[PDB]
């Protein structure tokens, strides 16, 4: 298993969250090689887990500013695959 | 201490009371986030279960259990209960739980028999 | 319900013109696409077709979600109108013996104020009528029962 | 005769207890919009109003009033209750009134003493 | 003026602010280089315009899969800029 780290940019949020994300989101990574499709799978499983309404952007070099609901925004890298993952709802 | 012992077990005790509505919410909700259309579903849950364990209690009361599912949009949560009864043998417990998506209201009443 | 499943019938109608919309975008989708490799300018109101296709597909989607689920739960439904029609048939048994009993067909009877009770009988029939339609008229457009 | 006049005298009369619930709601209530400030207030007086038009029947049963007051953001709300007594002496009512922003759940119980 | 065409992908959304969408983002990008700072302006002035809450991103190389509120989802691309905006929360 490459330890593909989740290192951490910005966070608002819980670690247990953070790491829980960073698993299931890898596993999104692992079967699939899409970015959209990486995407539906941590925004459909948080949609599931930590409730609607969630959204992930999956990518390598953008800029977002959004506004996320307290303790519910995540944004790092992992690899050269930048991870964006808040929740607005 | 005979008649002390005695008059806790016919007195209406509000810890056990809560405790048992707690159980009965955790049980019948617990972690679970809000749906709109199993309402019914764990209202009648969380009474079922609250009035079983009160009957099991054996204690000598008519019981009124009521629940209220309210969901966190910003909804404004206000139970009010006053009442007319002989307050020296009937009781009330107002249990208020919450889950981070959801307000849940028990109230329970016991009356003398 | 009668005029929910009125939209329910509706919505039968549209399925047909769904997939007829639908193929209409088709050859649509193939013509737009002419216009780029024939090099059109696109407008700025003009809308893009991706935008289009997008919420035509969520359209359908949500259509065979919600409108389909409503629809087998029609069991209630069901029993409502039978209850509704069989109350409808109860209330005609009574509105015959009604007639039979008030045959003014005497003619000791003063002609106006019996004219005048005929009428509050035929209104009220007119209203039984009225419901014994409606109920059919449910009855054949919900097709279930 | 007479003992069904006695009977209905001492008899929850569900009907009479939801007229006394509503003119309650209506008295202290009305038309007026959604304000949290004022909830506590409508609902203390809601409370009192139906007891005390409940007490004023003059009936031998402790009532018990509650009220939930929650303003219209398309929050869909159930209040459920499930309770236990002798059913041929004691009854409940649960009457529900909304208008363009509001709901309001108010539930009467009589216990006979 | 640079005659950046824009070809929207993907919207639930009324033709005319659409359209200011595509005016703004314009702007945006002639005024800022910072793709941060074009999801910061596009977002703000549509906060400002049509009542909040929306949610920004610009980049190149994206995907991403959102639940957004009907009439309040675009995306669409300026030059070489893939830009998305929807409301939701």
């Amino acid at each position: 298993m490459c330890d593909r780290k989740a290192v951490i940019k910005n966070a608002d949020m819980s670690e247990e969250m953070q790491q829980d994300s960073v698993e299931c989101a890898t596993q999104a990574l692992e079967k699939y090689n899409i970015e959209k499709d990486i995407a539906a799978h941590i925004k459909k499983e948080f949609d599931k887990k930590y409730n609607p309404t969630w959204h992930c952007i999956v990518g390598r070099n953008f800029g977002s500013y959004v506004t996320h609901e307290t303790k519910h925004f995540i944004y790092f890298y992992l690899g050269q695959v930048a991870i964006l993952l808040f929740k607005s709802g | 201490m005979e008649d002390y012992q005695a008059a806790e077990e016919t007195a209406f005790v509000v810890d056990e009371v809560s405790n048992i509505v707690k159980e009965a919410i955790e049980s019948a909700i617990g972690g679970n986030a809000y749906q709109h259309s199993k309402v019914n579903q764990w209202t009648t849950n969380v009474v079922e279960q609250t009035l079983s364990q009160l009957t099991k209690l054996g204690k000598p009361f008519k019981y009124i259990v009521t629940c209220v599912i309210m969901q966190k949009n910003g909804a404004g949560l206000h139970t009010a209960s006053s009442c007319f009864w002989d307050s020296s043998t009937d009781g009330s417990c107002t249990v208020r739980w919450e889950n981070k998506t959801m307000y849940c209201i028990v109230s329970a009443f016991g009356l003398s028999i | 319900t009668s005029d929910a499943v009125t939209f329910i019938t509706y919505v039968q109608s549209l399925k047909r013109k769904i997939k007829q919309f639908e193929k209409q975008v088709e050859l649509y989708r193939n013509g737009q696409r002419l216009l780029e490799k024939q090099r059109f300018q696109f407008p700025p109101s003009w809308l893009y077709i991706d935008n289009i296709e997008g919420e035509w597909g969520a359209f359908n989607d949500i259509m065979r979600r919600k409108d389909s689920a409503i629809q087998q739960q029609v069991a209630n439904l069901q029993m409502k109108i039978v209850q509704e029609d069989r109350a409808v048939e109860s209330r005609t048994t009574d509105l015959l013996t009604d007639w039979e009993k008030t045959k003014p067909v005497t003619g000791n009877l003063r002609p106006e104020e019996a004219l005048q009770a005929l009428t509050i009988y035929e209104g009220k029939f007119g209203r039984l009528k009225d419901d014994r339609e409606k109920c059919a008229k449910a009855k054949e457009a919900l097709e279930l029962t």
